[PDB]
């Protein structure tokens, strides 16, 4: 819960980097079947026996249609996981307001593309969540998130919050900067 | 006269509750939000989620490629609801805008035609601002004087309502009697006042008097005339040169949001009788002070409901409610109950509302024990005739008022009403055998009638054993008395009236024979220890903590005798214990009448007499069944009620001493458990009542399971005890009732009888009391006092504590100067003593609560400051001066 | 409320006019409303 | 964040909405999660008969009951499955 | 649901001046953040329109033909500004 903004999610270090290249992905057998497996260390590993691994997959175009199913079920189905891509483009919209935090793309489609199809995401906030109110029982509701910024993405922001908690600076609001309020004197020559 | 108490007012702290079983949506929680930390607000909306479904269903598949989309998702979230059900707490108190103060200024000139005025300002801000004050201090005038406002010279009266004393004139009278309607004026309408604002900038230059932030509605003072040009420039100069070192300001000082419960209020520096002012701020400030620590209410709401359930709140803590509790709780309780003897009608009646809500026993007809019996004719005919003639009709609205009268504090020694005995025959027996069983069914009745029990049961013994009828009275004659620690016996020598019942026997140092133990009792006189032992109630003694935790109020280590056991020992279902008792009891009574047959009349026959033990037995098998199985519980959460509070008994008919606290108001005592020959016909009880439900019941336990129902079974539903709601609040309602009639009694007590109120003055309000003539007011007076101002309080009528009789009722005196609880042994009243009495009375109980404490404080410290308008003493002179 | 610095404005027993008064808002009667989950463990009968 | 754990519910039915929830949340992306419930009352019926093979009931409803019903639930065998025509494309999707 | 605004002016000088402003950084905003004005919005096409490429979506061409066109915009159109004044004495008190 409470989705920051200016937090980018930074990958923790007890974790396997394995970038995917098309040859872990082998096959194996049992009952009399054939299904897709991993090979991360030698060892075949079912989709959903995934631990700790974080896949860097860099062009975002080209793997066949297979290990797509294999890496949706893993974070799915999965314990402890991270798909991170260092090279979408995608337009950022950032928003406030939950009566039109709607955004609708399968992830599906955010990963079979064409390396450069740049598209748009929105971005809810709610770092200053006010207190619910005095009847709410207990929250027992999963609200899991899904994709994180993975670089600075406010620099168009100009102030966050204007509430106050009791009377003094919430400890995470922003005021503006103040390269954005200076009025230096002209030029007399041209301007500027 | 009147015998039912319906007295309330809206004066007390206690809150007004409403229920919903609303589940659907809130629409119960509404507001603004200001603060981040705000915690009554509405509801704003969430995340807008998708399905993610994936259930646990044995081989279910795949579906991959839909789910695990860029927008957040939800958990599982299982249903069933889990009975939700909302409260709905209510305080009291409103508002108003205009300040509407006590004392106002009201001005006069002296010239008939004066210098105009010149003042034409432009801007409206000056005209807004400080026209009126302007006006109000004119140029010219000739004396500006404080003054009552409207309402007040309206509440003076003049002639006189509350004192009935044939006077000359106006004298003090009329004067006593506006000081306590002005005073119980204030004493209720608490109002908080919410205001409205400008935005003045910096017109108003100079005056550091006026901040940037006014009332829209104006007053009246100098501080507003100061700054213009008017009568004498000497004036502004001086009055400037006077407060110049005074800290005087004027609109909106600052504001600051409570930390007990955000909400932004404001300090605003308006001119306004000082007397208002206070009121204003303190009964606001109070409303926003007002903690209830959350596991309370969950004490609370567990407290009323029943014992084995799961019960889940909203989860913040510290929520500001109008709290139920008191440091003086069990005290004014005390104080009502032993002067207010219809309340226990009141207790009563709410108790049997609970029980037969729950419809535990419904009544057929034809009741069996005379149907068999009658056509068999195969018996000794006196069984006949005898069970024909004491078997009466039932309608439950009987059966749940005599068991409701189980738990209720009983305040009057009750009889039994009928007694049929042949004085020869051994029948009577069956009559014993009656009252065993009415023992065994209800262990607490019988806690006050062992008195009656004693003679009764002696007497038939005396006709039906002799040797040990007399050798008993030989040595364990008839009564206990407990000298220092060993037990003297005194016996009767005399059969000149062995049989009476009015020997006040339950308290004072007498006890009835027949019952504690002293070993040599039985190997004395066997069939008597047979009789007792088979009597004694011998269940348990429970605590009830689950109330005490509720800050209900009662004692400390309290009990009960919850006179059944359970059914479910870790799922077992036992062998429901009460059933053996009772079987035995039976078993035991008829080898002891057929014994009785086979001494004196052997030419009859007998084997009626086995033929309707095993009827007894086998019809009294599910009665035994659906008592422990379905009451057990019900008396446990009425245990944990808040009516009951005085305990019936600690089991054992040893010396119990029911209870002796007892108010003393100056020579006149009254007590709780009110000894003497007195009573009334709603407590005088009979007994057939346990063969016609022996006999004729249909409990809603067995045809639950398809055990007593007809024609059918089962009907497998499950048998319902009361919900938590539907109590809530009746329970308020009647505890705000009796804070209601105390805080009455309480106003009365503090302008008559001076020797009892002295809280911090002592001498304002020995200025008030002037006017009541005498050191010591006659009845008459006093009646017609309270009736006038309970009819100015809240609504309804309420006695003053009659004694009963079977036919009469008397009205016994009341006046009551300094009441003092105290504990009353052996009829003669103790002094206080610590450690025993529970130290808390230590003095009068203050029947008032603080606030309205302070607020008559204020009320005093008005109105007998500067507007007392009386002056002494005057001279009559000629001259011309 | 007291003086500037004197004791009190109730001991004095003289009126002033122009003392300091709370105020409040708007809405400050927001009813309160809480809410209950009942479930029970045990029944009354039971057992196959 | 459960890692490896078996909760043992020794009755079921008295549970009111917290902990079905919980558990229930516990069981899908936990690691070494098991609810061992050695006392429910059940009847088996077992069946290869993937045309017609039911699914009776979610677990959603075995954590609600009066402790003393005894439920029917069908289970599937598939132990003699064929190994399938060596030209069929391996599966990417397992069922649970 | 917001709490209620609490300015009433008396001169219609603080009205003119800062009414607006004062509703737009209102009480209990949560974000106030930059944007293009419209005409920019309007500039993007969104569609290809300059750049005959055969191309899925969107990608890098809708913003060079976006940037193309504003910046013709902005070399042409010469505007010079024309304002008027009012006559505020002091009345905008203690703010330099």
């Amino acid at each position: 819960a409470k989705f920051d903004v200016y937090e980018t999610l930074t990958i923790p270090t007890d974790v396997k980097t394995i970038v995917l290249t098309m040859q872990h992905i082998s096959t194996q057998t049992q009952n009399n079947m054939v299904y897709y497996v991993f090979l991360i260390d030698g060892v075949k590993i079912l989709a959903e026996d995934i631990k700790n691994v974080n896949f860097q997959i860099d062009i975002t175009g080209i793997w066949p249609e297979y290990v797509i199913t294999l890496l949706l079920r893993a974070i799915n189905n999965g314990f402890n996981t991270y798909v991170s891509m260092p090279n979408i483009l995608y337009k950022p919209t950032i928003t406030a307001d939950v009566r039109q935090f709607m955004n609708t793309t399968k992830a599906e489609t955010l990963l079979i593309s064409n390396k450069s199809i740049v598209h748009e995401i929105m971005f809810f906030d709610n770092a200053l969540q006010p207190k619910m109110s005095s009847d709410t029982l207990a929250l027992s509701e999963a609200v899991y998130r899904t994709i994180w910024n993975s670089s600075i993405i406010t620099q168009r922001i100009s102030a966050r919050g204007l509430m106050n908690l009791e009377d003094a600076r919430p400890p995470e609001a922003k005021i503006s900067h103040q390269s954005e309020l200076d009025m230096g004197k002209i030029d007399e020559t041209s301007g500027e | 006269g009147g015998s039912s108490i319906t007295y309330t007012s809206d004066t007390t702290g206690n809150p007004r509750i409403t229920n919903a079983r609303t589940n659907n949506d809130e629409t119960h929680a509404t507001g603004p939000i200001e603060d981040l930390n705000s915690t009554s607000h509405g509801r704003e909306p969430e995340i807008e989620s998708f399905a993610d479904r994936a259930e646990l269903a044995m081989m279910i598949q795949g579906m991959t490629v839909g789910a695990l989309t860029v927008q957040p998702m939800r958990s599982i979230r299982s249903t069933f609801a889990n009975l939700a059900n909302v409260l709905i707490f209510h305080d009291v108190f409103t508002t108003e805008d205009k300040p509407s103060a006590f004392i106002e200024y009201h001005s006069d000139e002296m010239i008939v035609n004066m210098p105009k005025q010149t003042y034409n300002p432009i801007d409206n801000l000056a005209k807004i601002l400080y026209l009126p004050s302007l006006e109000k201090f004119k140029y010219g005038t000739g004396i500006v004087q404080l003054n009552y406002s409207p309402h007040i010279s309206k509440l003076y009266q003049n002639t006189n309502n509350i004192i009935n004393t044939i006077t000359d004139g106006i004298t003090y009278a009329n004067r006593t009697e506006f000081f306590i309607r002005v005073m119980v004026l204030m004493m209720m309408d608490r109002k908080i006042l919410t205001m409205e604002f400008y935005d003045v900038d910096t017109s108003a230059i100079s005056n550091t008097a006026i901040l940037p932030t006014i009332p829209t509605t104006t007053g009246v003072s100098p501080l507003l005339r100061i700054d213009t040009r008017t009568e004498p420039i000497w004036y502004n100069d001086a009055i400037k040169t006077l407060i110049t070192n005074l800290t005087i300001q004027y609109g909106k000082i600052k504001t600051v949001l409570d930390a007990n419960a955000v909400k932004r209020y404001s300090v605003v520096g308006y001119p306004i009788d000082q007397y208002r002012a206070y009121l204003y701020n303190h009964n606001l400030l109070e409303y926003l002070g007002k903690k209830v620590k959350r596991e309370d209410i969950m004490s609370l709401i567990k407290a009323l409901s029943y014992e084995f359930d799961l019960i889940t709140i909203s989860d913040l803590e510290y929520q500001n409610i109008p709290k139920w509790f008191s440091d003086n709780d069990l005290s004014r309780f005390i104080f009502s109950i032993c002067m207010f003897p219809d309340i226990v009608r009141q207790f009563h009646a709410l108790n049997i509302d609970y029980f037969s809500q729950a419809n535990v026993f419904t009544v057929k007809s034809e009741n069996a024990i005379v149907k068999m019996l009658n056509s068999n004719q195969n018996m000794e005919p006196t069984i006949i005739n005898w069970f024909l003639f004491r078997i009466c009709a039932i309608d439950k609205t009987v059966i749940d008022d005599y068991f409701s009268l189980e738990m209720t504090p009983i305040i009057m020694r009750p009889k039994l009403y009928d007694f049929d005995m042949k004085r020869g025959e051994p029948v009577s027996l069956l009559y014993i055998l009656e009252l065993i069983l009415f023992s065994i069914m209800f262990p607490n009745v019988t806690q006050h009638m062992l008195g009656q029990i004693q003679a009764r049961i002696l007497y038939i013994s005396m006709y039906a054993f002799r040797q040990e009828y007399l050798k008993f009275i030989t040595k364990f004659g008839f009564y206990y008395k407990i000298v220092n620690g060993r037990k003297e016996y005194i016996q009767v020598t005399n059969q000149n009236e062995r049989m009476t019942e009015n020997n006040d026997v339950l308290t004072g140092n007498l006890y009835p024979s027949l019952f504690t133990d002293d070993p040599t009792l039985s190997a004395i006189a066997p069939t008597l220890a047979k009789i007792a032992r088979l009597m004694k109630p011998t269940t348990s003694l429970t605590p009830d903590d689950r109330a005490i935790a509720a800050k209900f109020p009662r004692f400390k280590d309290s009990a009960h005798l919850n006179p059944y056991s359970s059914l479910n020992i870790g799922g077992r279902t036992q062998h429901s214990v009460t059933y053996t008792r009772m079987y035995d009891a039976i078993e035991e009574m008829f080898n002891l009448i057929l014994r009785a047959f086979a001494s004196s009349f052997a030419q009859r026959p007998r084997a009626g007499v086995t033929q309707l033990k095993s009827l007894l037995t086998q019809l009294a098998d599910p009665l035994c069944l659906a008592l422990d199985g379905h009451v057990y519980h019900l008396y446990n959460v009425m245990a944990n009620m808040m009516q009951n509070f005085i305990p019936n008994t600690d089991g054992q008919f040893h010396s119990f001493r029911a209870c002796s606290y007892a108010v003393k108001d100056g020579g006149n005592i009254y007590r709780v458990v009110q000894n003497g020959d007195e009573l009334n016909e709603s407590l005088l009880i009979d007994t057939a009542i346990v063969w016609g439900l022996l006999g004729n019941t249909d409990s809603s336990y067995g045809n639950a399971i398809g055990a007593t129902g007809t024609a059918n079974v089962p009907t497998k539903v499950q048998p319902v005890i009361p919900t938590p709601d539907n109590f809530i609040t009746p329970t308020i309602h009647l505890k705000t009732s009796i804070d209601a009639i105390c805080s009455v009694e309480g106003i009365l007590l503090l302008i008559l009888s001076r020797q009892t109120t002295i809280p911090g003055y002592e001498d304002e309000l020995n200025k008030l009391r002037t006017g009541i003539s005498q050191p010591k007011v006659t009845e008459r007076q006093y009646r017609r006092a309270r009736e006038s101002i309970k009819n100015m309080l809240g609504s309804g009528d309420y006695n003053v504590a009659p004694l009963h009789f079977l036919l009469h009722t008397e009205h016994r005196s009341t006046k009551l100067s300094k009441p003092l609880i105290r504990r009353v042994l052996d009829n003669v009243v103790q002094p206080y003593v610590a450690n025993l009495d529970p130290a808390e009375f230590e003095n009068t109980p203050q029947l008032i609560e603080n606030s309205n404490m302070t607020r008559l404080q204020i009320a005093l410290k008005m109105l007998t400051g500067d507007m007392d308008d009386i002056v002494k003493g005057l001279i009559l002179h000629k001259r011309a001066c | 409320p007291i003086y500037t610095s004197g004791l009190q404005k109730m001991q004095s027993s003289k009126v002033s006019m122009a003392n300091v008064v709370l105020s409040a808002g708007s809405d400050v009667i927001r009813q309160a409303a809480i809410k209950y989950n009942v479930v029970r463990t045990q029944e009354i009968i039971l057992f196959e």
